[PDB]
């Protein structure tokens, strides 16, 4: 291994106003996509399972 | 029982519970001085045009409003731990009665001599016959003799209920699995309530205790009657 | 511009997904076990993993690359790693709390014993024994893995680190097959109860202060700490002797003095 | 702990200083009234005279307004302090506060 | 008490590895040993259908509701006794 | 023989409001007595007394419970 | 405290308005749900 | 950077008071209606 | 044995999860028009466990002093939440009521 | 100038009290609320038996 | 814009406007379950049905009032915005994790409702004692949705106060001590020790009651050896430590409302109130069983606990005394703030004096689980930290918003709550001296008088609830904008203006040492 | 015409505590024995008269004719 | 028994945790990590407050031990008293930028 | 005045009790006989009319004390507001009697509390103080 760090301090550095939860580029976007997605949808389908668990159908 | 706009406790139905009216008394006169101290000094401080707004000394006063309260404190404790204690001393019990919390009903055992025992209901509000109890009547009430000295042991079949008499200065909690002893002596005949007190789920509100005290000869029919 | 010490946060959306992610794995708990169903619970251990890689590396983005963790910050994540492990002591307090309770004044149901009639304890001079002394060495090889850091021996540091890993691995498989061994379950009453719910919570100690040691040995393959500059690392060995202690203190209460 | 009268004089040389400034007067007034007491004639005698140097009539006025304020439901304490000061009072042209109209509500 | 140590005359690295090879792995080694030896399979119990034990008031949310997580047929009967 | 029997007596071993252990000792007191007096041969009738302390102590369902336990071979109590 | 006068004053009027709405938000929806109680209650 | 001063500081408009009437309405309303309507679910069930 | 008795008995202990009566409808548990003399788990249009379907006994007073004693010993899987009737004289005066209510 | 309770604050007070008086003893009096006061001093016993 | 302001907040400021709106939301689902409560019982009968729907509406009053009301509006609310502004800090240590503490909330509520919603509800009592809240006699998910909505709340506290510790210690200017913070800094600090210590332990304790309700351990359970009164301790070991924490940021607000409006520069005996909050917290842990004495503890152990819980009258009373001292002098502004903390010393000392009736376990036998209980609490809750709150939320809305409330709305609001308040909880006394229990839906007829006023009491209690909100709309509608504020060199708080910028204090403020 | 006597001008707010604070006392312990007097002495003499010759066995034999209990006609 | 790989802070070190570093080498703190030190506070002798801007909040501990801070915006300008104590304080230009 | 924006951060004007001379005169901007007057001070005060020592003490200051400490009307319009909204929350409890409340139970006719009542004093009920205590049993009345 060699000590890259001097690059990804240049990187995190550069002037380009992104937050630093994107500032790692085009990856940063897609996780934070999926994540978010994942949350949401997640959410929903929690609200979906109250709206359900709520009633009785038997 | 209560009766209507009562103020403070039901009537004291044994001696323990005539200590407590007392105790009860000793305290609230303290809590009447303090409360209205409280009241006339913050009066005190805010009907005046004088002010003194610059640093106050605050280590000499301070000692007063310490140690004032830590005697109070004292004089409260020392009459209520002496009534604790009494509750708690050696008694020598004439007869042992359990009974059991159901959700939601008391059942009561007295094995002493025969396997005596019976479920014991509220009754309904639409079966009271005239001049009975709404909430407080039950079918089977415990009947007790009066002027002895009795073990109540208190338990449950189900979740935790608590068995209480306000008369007798009486509550003990039902746990299952655990077996929690009371004693019980009533200075006088009588029909004497309570209800179950702790959440115990749908009908909580409704499961109370009769006891039902009368001379130790009218005690020995009824139970055999009962056999 | 600032002229305080301390970082100012870029807006992040990890706290609401980490957030979410507790509704998600607390509503999945619920559907999984009234609801037959395991759905909503992947879900959510998804989000809260994610949501985890983020944030962290977010922190090493912020201090590693950044420069923002100044003596100031530093110090505040210090009290904020101490306060957390007081906390996670008060959990396990709760525990002991309730092993004590029930083992000090045995029920009839038990045979007014302890251990209950039935139960046949696991013998505190066997593995038992090895794992404690496995924590133990743990603790040496990682007190090394410091002062290889702080003497700036980068293979020192990372063969001792890697022995600390090793050792928590072994702990931990020996406790997996300790739990297929022990002819005593959860459901065998109070004593299977305390017994695998305390070392269990315990083992899932130590299942994230190893983790958190991993993630420790691949910021220093990447020389991400300096000698002097390596929080990161004195957070994961604080919580692993956290992790160690408390193993003493089940080995002592739990295995030795409840057998 | 001070005397009344070495608590009085202090305050008298701290309000005579030749060249007290505005800072000051209003520092040592605000000071002042936070006490419990209302300012001795000579302490109040020696705040006006700073008024004077520092040819501010209205600071004068309101001098006079806050020893009233101060003596509460004492109503005596103030007729008290205005008799005493009358002479410098005629002598620096301060009116009071009554003869201003600025006691009316 | 000290064990039988010594040192603050120099450098920690070197004392701490000093310790995990010459005490710490092979303390780990002999209980490793002590265990490859005073192992071996304990005879099953013997099943008595005792109350406070294999309690069941839900079934759990896997398997057939009735198998403990890490259940081990050779030494964990079910309430009805050992399987299979 | 010493009857006169209004209800168990306080004992000193268990002064508290929790009794489970009075009604629980008497239990087992009175199924080892019987016991090792069959074992030995022996009387049963000195037995009594402690058979008269749990029953007046112990609710029926839990006499009733560890009777069937005992008769099941899962009573937990040494006897 | 002191402050510079109401940008947008609220006369006696609209503050009688925003009482009303405040009030009747409160207390008809509870107010709707309470007098349909016996409806419910059938089992 | 974000808007700064009275009436910028809040995740709610007060730009137009009969606007915020209704949406303070909405908020503070529908917390207060919410246990109504769920006493109403429970006794709907049986 | 005593009907007015296992009157009160069933009010007290049953009547919430069954009626008597014929046509009397099903509540959390089956309607008891026509028990005796009859096979288990036959009342018209109620669910039952298959432990109770399945069970192939007939309801009569002997198979009911046993099952009311303890009802999921005697049908194991039973979804009839009642521990059971202790004493054999409560458990006689309940099946007398029965016998009788359960039939006109 | 007169301000806003300088001009109304009489009649707030006199309203106010006025209207609180007559819808309380009017609620507490004429709608059949059950107050279940005290008997002693005013019912008549009677037998129940 | 919006959502990276409002959903990613890394700020204090915005954080605490977030918690002020939620704790505000809250408190309107808390009053109407209050409501629901005093309709069941303000006439003789079954309003409603039996016990179970009641409890269910008695149980999330009390969750919603402590967790989504008082605890996020007094912690997350006023800490977050006052905390930073009371010793120039920049923001709080770990402002992203702030912002989960916050978003924990909403999901934590959503839990809560979703208990009420399934199956018949939690009608368990906010104690959640088993077994009458295990898998038998309360099956399915509701319990468990509960002791969810709890893990979430605790977490959220939990590292709150980690967040509040490491702010409060770590971010003074350099040359300030601790000893020379403000006393609601202080008040903040001690409940986030209470927090940081309490919680686990009742996390312990839910999951253990998680775990008997659906691993089949038992740790509750007589059947498998376990013990319910062993959840009672573990539950009451936080739940003590709980209602200090409830009042102590409320203490603080009083102790600056009070000294404030006194025109003070500071509050009497500084370092006397200190070590009373620091005395009160500590002696918050060793008294918990005063929640237990009829659950069949021995003699000594119910003497030690009466000792011990009434021992904490003493640094309490110099708190008052303290307060008193504050006052006397000062020239008094009757502004309503002013109102709500005269209002708090006098009731919060009768809720405390009728606690130290309660702290003898001979009297508690027959006041345990009475109305009495309830009367107690609600003086030192529904009036104490009630009357803290608003009287901080008067006292600071015109910084939080850069607008004026309407002093004379705002006088007839506060008159309205206290009459309010005293009709409902006043009564409550007698009900509970004369044996009336907790947590039922109907009462023998003798208590008809008592429950018909206590609920009488809750509708003028609503009414000044419906009219704060109508106060909060007029000064949002008006539009005063703050001129000038005093007393600022001891109120740093208020010297960035109002509202005070995003950032405040991008520039420390100088400290000499001196 | 005649001068006006200097007043006393001095801890005018602490004199008037000194003054006050002793009737906030008297006051308060005021009320001292009312509650005592009024309530807790009457309450003692109440319980001493009532038992002082109180007769059990006639006060059931009046409940017993009255048809109050279960277990005595 | 040793060899190196670890980097320095001072190589290694960026952003404004390296500027607080190089800075505390020359004796500077221009982000205000120490407390100033008083001096006698007169007007001939005022305490130097540095500031980025054109004023600062000042706190005065007017005695040692002091519970209560006396808080106030200092100005550009000529030097300003504190309302309490009196001692002086004046503006100085923050160098700060460095 | 274009002082509005920085100003918080402004030594400003306060009328009270115990802050007798604030940092800032009232008036900010003069006009030329105000300016005029502030000279003509610097002379002898005994040359200042009346309306000129009324006009100094109004630049300075905003309002005398006598202004600032006025009582007012308020607390009327407090009380009866607080009065108004109470009697409105009586109409509430009205409607709630009216449409929310259904019977009373039956225990509360009188006949049944006639029936109760004397029940409750054949078993003594309270027969110390609190309710029996009451009732004379040799007169066969309430005690007067
Ligand atoms: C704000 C919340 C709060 C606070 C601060 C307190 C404070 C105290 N409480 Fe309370 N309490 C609760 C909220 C709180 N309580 C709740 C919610 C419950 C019920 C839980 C449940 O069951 O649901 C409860 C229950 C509870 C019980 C259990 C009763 C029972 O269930 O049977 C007890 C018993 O000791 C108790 C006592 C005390 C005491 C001694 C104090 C002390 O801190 C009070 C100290 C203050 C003073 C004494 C007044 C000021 C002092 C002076 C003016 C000095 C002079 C005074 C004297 C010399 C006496 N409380
Ligand atoms: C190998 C050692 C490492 C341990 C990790 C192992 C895997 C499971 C997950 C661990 C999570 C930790 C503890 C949760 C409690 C129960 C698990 C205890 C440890 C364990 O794994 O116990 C097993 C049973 O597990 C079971 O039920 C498993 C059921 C899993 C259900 C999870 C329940 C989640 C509980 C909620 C946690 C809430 C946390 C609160 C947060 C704090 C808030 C501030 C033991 O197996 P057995 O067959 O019964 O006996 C062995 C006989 N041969
Ligand atoms: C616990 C706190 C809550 C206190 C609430 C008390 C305040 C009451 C406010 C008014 O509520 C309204 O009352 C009407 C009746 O007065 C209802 O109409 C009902 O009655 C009308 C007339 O009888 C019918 O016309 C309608 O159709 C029928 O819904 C209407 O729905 C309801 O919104
Ligand atoms: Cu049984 Cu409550
Ligand atoms: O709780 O007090
Ligand atoms: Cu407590
Ligand atoms: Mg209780
Ligand atoms: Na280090
Ligand atoms: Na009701
Ligand atoms: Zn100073």
């Amino acid at each position: 291994f060699e000590n890259r760090v001097a690059e990804k301090q240049k990187l995190f550095q550069e002037d380009n106003g992104l937050p630093v939860h994107l500032k790692g580029g085009a990856t940063d976007n897609i996780l934070y996509r999926v994540t978010m997605t994942l949350c949401l949808g997640g959410t929903l389908y929690s609200l979906y399972c109250l709206g359900w668990a709520s009633f009785p159908h038997k | 029982m209560a009766y209507p706009m009562q103020l403070g406790f039901q009537d004291a139905t044994s001696p323990i519970m005539e200590e407590l009216l007392h105790f009860h008394d000793h305290t609230l006169m303290i809590v009447f001085l303090i409360s209205s101290l409280v009241l006339y000094i913050i009066s005190l401080m805010l009907t005046t045009k004088l002010t003194h707004t610059s640093t106050m000394d605050a280590q000499e006063v301070e000692t007063i409003w310490t140690i004032l309260p830590a005697i109070i404190l004292i004089l409260i404790a020392l009459p209520s731990l002496r009534i604790l204690y009494m509750m708690d001393e050696i008694n020598n019990p004439s007869l042992t009665v359990k009974t059991m919390g159901h959700q939601w009903y008391w059942s009561y055992e007295y094995t002493d001599y025969e396997d005596l025992s019976f479920d014991s209901y509220m009754i309904p509000t639409s079966e009271l016959k005239p001049g009975e109890l709404r909430l407080l009547e039950v079918d089977n009430r415990v009947v007790l003799p009066m002027e002895m000295t009795i073990r109540m042991l208190v338990s449950s079949e189900d979740v935790l209920h608590s068995w209480a008499v306000p008369s007798l200065g009486l509550k003990t909690d039902a746990i299952p699995g655990r077996l929690n002893q009371t004693t019980l002596m009533s200075s006088r005949p009588g029909l004497y309530y309570g209800q179950c007190s702790e959440i115990c789920g749908s009908n909580h509100s409704f499961m109370p205790i009769v006891l039902e005290l009368v001379p130790l000869k009218y005690f020995e029919k009824w139970s055999a009657s009962m056999l | 511009h600032q002229t305080h010490a301390y970082h100012m946060v870029n807006p992040s959306p990890w706290p609401l997904t980490g957030a979410l992610s507790a509704l998600l794995m607390t509503s999945g708990l619920t559907m999984w076990f009234h609801f037959n169903s395991m759905t909503l619970l992947m879900i959510g251990l998804t989000t809260n993993m994610l949501t985890m890689y983020q944030w962290w590396r977010d922190v090493i983005r912020e201090s590693t690359f950044q420069g923002h963790h100044t003596p100031a910050v530093q110090k505040g994540l210090r009290y904020g790693m101490i306060l957390f492990i007081i906390s996670e002591v008060l959990f396990f307090t709760g525990f002991f709390w309730a092993f004590y309770h029930s083992s000090l004044a045995p029920t009839p149901e038990l045979g007014g014993c302890w251990p209950p009639t039935g139960i046949h304890p696991l013998n505190p001079l066997e593995v038992p024994l090895l794992n404690t002394s496995v924590l133990l060495a743990s603790g040496v090889s990682i007190t090394w893995a410091h002062h290889s850091l702080m003497e700036g021996d980068r293979k020192h540091m990372l063969q001792a680190l890697f022995i600390t890993i090793t050792l928590g691995v072994y702990f931990t498989l020996l406790q997996a097959s300790e739990y297929y061994e022990a002819p005593f379950t959860i459901s065998d009453g109070v004593y299977g109860s305390t017994f695998f719910v305390a070392t269990g919570f315990h083992g899932l100690h130590v299942i994230i202060g190893s983790t958190f040691l991993i993630v420790c040995f691949f910021r220093q393959l990447k020389f991400h700490f300096t000698s002097n500059h390596h929080f990161g690392f004195e957070a994961a060995a604080w919580y692993w002797h956290f992790v160690d202690v408390v193993w003493l203190f089940l080995y002592v209460s739990i295995y030795w003095w409840g057998s | 702990h001070e005397t009344d009268e070495e608590f009085d004089a202090r305050w008298v040389t701290y309000f005579n200083k030749p060249d007290i400034d505005a800072w000051e007067l209003r520092k040592g007034m605000n000071t002042l009234v936070g006490y419990d007491l209302v300012p001795e004639p000579k302490i109040i005698d020696a705040a006006l005279r700073a008024c004077r140097r520092l040819n501010d009539f209205a600071s004068a006025v309101r001098i006079l307004e806050v020893v009233k304020d101060k003596a509460g439901p004492h109503k005596e304490i103030y007729p008290y302090v205005i008799q005493e000061l009358r002479p410098t009072l005629n002598e620096l042209g301060i009116s009071t506060p009554e003869e201003l109209g600025l006691d009316k509500v | 008490a000290s064990a039988a140590k010594g040192d603050h005359g120099g450098t920690g690295a070197r004392t701490w590895r000093f310790l995990t090879f010459g005490l710490a792995l092979p303390s780990v080694a002999l209980c490793t040993l002590n265990s490859w030896l005073h192992s071996g399979h304990r005879e099953r119990p013997a099943f008595i259908p005792y109350h406070h034990l294999r309690i069941r008031t839900k079934p759990f949310s896997w398997g057939d509701g009735n198998h403990t997580f890490f259940h081990n047929p050779r030494v964990n009967p079910l309430p009805t006794g050992y399987e299979k | 023989k010493i009857k006169n029997y209004q209800t168990a007596p306080f004992d000193s071993r268990f002064p508290n409001q929790n009794q489970t252990r009075n009604c629980w000792q008497n239990y087992l007191d009175f199924h080892r007595c019987e016991k090792a007096m069959t074992a030995k041969g022996g009387d049963v009738s000195v037995c009594e007394w402690y058979r008269r302390v749990y029953k007046s102590l112990c609710p029926i369902s839990w006499v009733s419970t560890w009777d069937d336990r005992r008769a099941e071979g899962t009573f937990p109590g040494k006897i | 405290i002191t402050a510079k006068p109401a940008k947008t004053p609220t006369s006696p009027k609209e503050q009688a308005i925003g009482l009303s709405v405040t009030f009747l938000s409160f207390l008809l929806p509870a107010g709707w749900v309470l007098y349909h109680l016996d409806n419910y209650k059938k089992s | 950077h974000y808007e700064e001063g009275p009436g910028k500081n809040i995740p709610f408009s007060v730009e137009n008071k009969w606007r915020l009437l209704a949406m303070m309405t909405l908020f503070f309303g529908s917390g207060f209606a919410a246990p109504f309507f769920i006493v109403r679910h429970q006794l709907l069930k049986k | 044995g005593d009907v007015e008795k296992g009157k009160k008995i069933f009010v007290q202990k049953c009547a919430q999860c069954h009626t008597v009566e014929k046509g009397g409808k099903h509540k959390t548990g089956p309607n008891l028009h026509g028990l005796f003399g009859r096979k288990t788990g036959q009342a018209p249009g109620f669910t039952y466990t298959d432990a109770n379907k399945n069970k192939g006994i007939t309801w009569k007073e002997e198979t009911l002093m046993e099952y009311l004693e303890n009802p999921k010993k005697y049908i194991p899987g039973t979804k009839m939440i009642f521990a059971g009737i202790k004493k054999k004289t409560e458990r006689e005066d309940l099946i007398a009521y029965l016998k009788k209510a359960t039939n006109e | 100038a007169p301000d806003f309770h300088d001009k109304y604050g009489n009649a707030v007070l006199a309203s106010g009290a006025t209207f609180c008086v007559a819808v309380w003893v009017y609620m507490a009096t004429q709608i059949g609320i059950e107050w279940n006061p005290s008997p002693v001093g005013r019912v008549t016993p009677k037998e129940w038996r | 814009m919006f959502i990276n302001r409002w959903l990613f907040s890394t700020n204090h400021k915005d954080i605490g406007t977030l918690y002020l709106l939620f704790g505000a939301w809250a408190g309107m689902v808390g009053t109407a379950l209050s409501l629901l409560i005093r309709a069941e019982l303000g006439q003789p009968g079954t309003l409603l049905g039996d016990d179970q729907i009641y409890n269910v509406v008695v149980t999330a009053h009390a969750f919603v009032m402590i967790f989504f009301m008082v605890m996020p509006i007094m912690i997350g609310g006023f800490g977050n915005w006052l905390v930073p502004l009371m010793i120039g800090a920049p923001d709080m240590a770990f402002p992203r994790m702030n912002n989960m503490s916050f978003w924990l909330l909403p999901p934590s509520f959503l839990l809560l409702l979703a208990s009420s919603m399934v199956e018949a509800g939690a009608g368990t009592g906010w104690t959640v004692y088993p077994p009458l809240a295990g898998n038998l006699a309360h099956a399915g998910a509701s319990v468990d949705l509960t002791i969810f909505s709890l893990h979430l709340a605790g977490v959220s506290s939990i590292l709150g106060a980690i967040n509040f510790i490491t702010t409060i210690i770590n971010m003074k200017p350099p040359a300030m001590s601790q000893y020379q913070t403000p006393l609601f800094v202080w008040s903040v600090m001690i409940t986030a020790v209470l927090l940081l210590l309490s919680l686990p332990v009742l996390a312990a304790g839910i999951t253990m009651l998680l775990t008997d309700r659906n691993l089949n351990t038992t740790f509750f359970d007589p059947a498998g050896g376990g013990d319910p009164i062993l959840y009672q301790h573990l539950f009451w070991f936080f739940g003590h430590p709980e209602v200090y924490i409830l009042i102590l940021p409320g203490f603080g607000m009083i102790s600056h409302i009070v000294t404030y409006y006194s025109g003070k520069k500071e509050p009497f005996g500084y370092m006397g109130m200190v070590w009373a909050m620091m005395s009160i917290g500590f002696l918050g842990f060793i008294v918990w069983a005063h929640h237990m004495f009829t659950v069949g503890m021995d003699v000594d152990t119910r003497a030690y606990f009466t000792s011990a819980t009434m021992i904490i009258a003493i640094p309490t009373g110099v708190k008052v005394f303290s307060w008193l001292a504050t006052l006397h002098g000062g020239n008094i502004k009757w502004s309503p703030a002013m109102m709500w903390a005269l209002g708090f010393i006098f009731l919060f000392t009768v809720g405390g004096l009728t606690g130290i009736v309660l702290a003898n376990s001979s009297l508690d036998i027959v006041l345990h689980d009475t109305y009495y209980v309830v009367a107690h609490f609600h003086y030192v809750l529904s009036m104490g930290a009630v009357f803290a709150i608003m009287g901080g939320f008067v006292h600071w809305f015109p910084l939080f918003s850069g607008y004026t409330l309407n002093d004379t709305w705002a006088k007839i609001h506060f008159a309205i709550m206290f009459v309010g308040v005293n009709m409902t909880f006043f009564p409550q006394h007698f009900l509970g001296l004369s044996g009336m229990p907790r947590r039922y839906s109907d009462y023998p007829d003798a208590y008809t008088m008592w429950n018909t006023i206590s609920s009488m009491g809750s509708f003028i209690s609503l009414t000044a609830v419906m009219l704060m909100v109508f106060i909060i709309w007029e000064a949002f509608a008006s539009k005063r904008e703050v001129l000038t504020v005093d007393l600022t060199t001891t109120n740093l708080e208020w010297l960035n203006g109002c509202p005070p910028p995003y950032h405040t204090f991008e520039e420390p403020t100088y400290v000499n040492l001196k | 015409s005649t001068a006006l006597a200097k007043p006393q001008m001095r801890g005018l707010l602490a004199r008037r505590l000194r003054f006050h604070i002793v009737g906030a006392f008297m006051v308060s312990l005021g009320f001292a024995t009312f509650y005592k007097f009024a309530v807790a002495e009457k309450r003692k003499k109440a319980y001493a008269d009532f038992y002082r010759n109180y007769d059990s066995m006639k006060d059931f034999e009046e409940m017993r004719k009255a048809g109050i209990f279960q277990s005595a006609k | 028994a040793s060899g190196g790989g670890v980097p320095t802070d001072e190589e290694q070190a960026t952003g404004l945790e390296r500027e607080v570093m190089l800075a505390a080498r020359k004796g500077q703190d221009p982000y205000n990590i120490l407390a100033p030190k008083a001096t006698s506070g007169t007007k001939e002798d005022p305490n130097l407050v540095p500031s980025i801007t054109n004023k600062r909040i000042v706190g005065c501990i007017c005695e040692e031990d002091n519970s209560t801070v006396i808080w106030f915006w200092l100005h550009k300008g000529e030097a300003q008293r504190c309302p309490s104590c009196g001692t002086h304080y004046k503006l100085v230009p923050h160098q700060l930028a460095h | 005045s274009v002082v509005k924006s920085e100003d918080y951060a402004l030594p400003s004007y306060v009328d009270r009790r115990d802050y007798p001379l604030p940092d800032v005169a009232h008036v900010k901007n003069l006009s030329a006989s105000q300016k005029a007057l502030k000279e003509k001070e610097k002379a002898s005060w005994s040359s200042l009319s009346i309306d000129e020592k009324v006009e100094l003490y109004r630049l300075k200051f905003k309002e005398s004390f006598a202004e600032m400490n006025r009582s007012t009307n308020e607390w009327k319009t407090v009380v009866g507001a607080a009065m108004f909204f109470i009697g409105f929350t009586a109409l509430l409890l009205i409607w709630e009697k009216h449409y929310v409340y259904g019977p009373i139970p039956h225990t509360f006719e009188e006949e049944w509390v006639a029936k109760q009542t004397k029940r409750m004093l054949d078993m003594k009920v309270a027969p110390i103080q609190g309710f029996s205590a009451k009732w004379d049993y040799d007169k066969n009345e309430w005690k007067k």
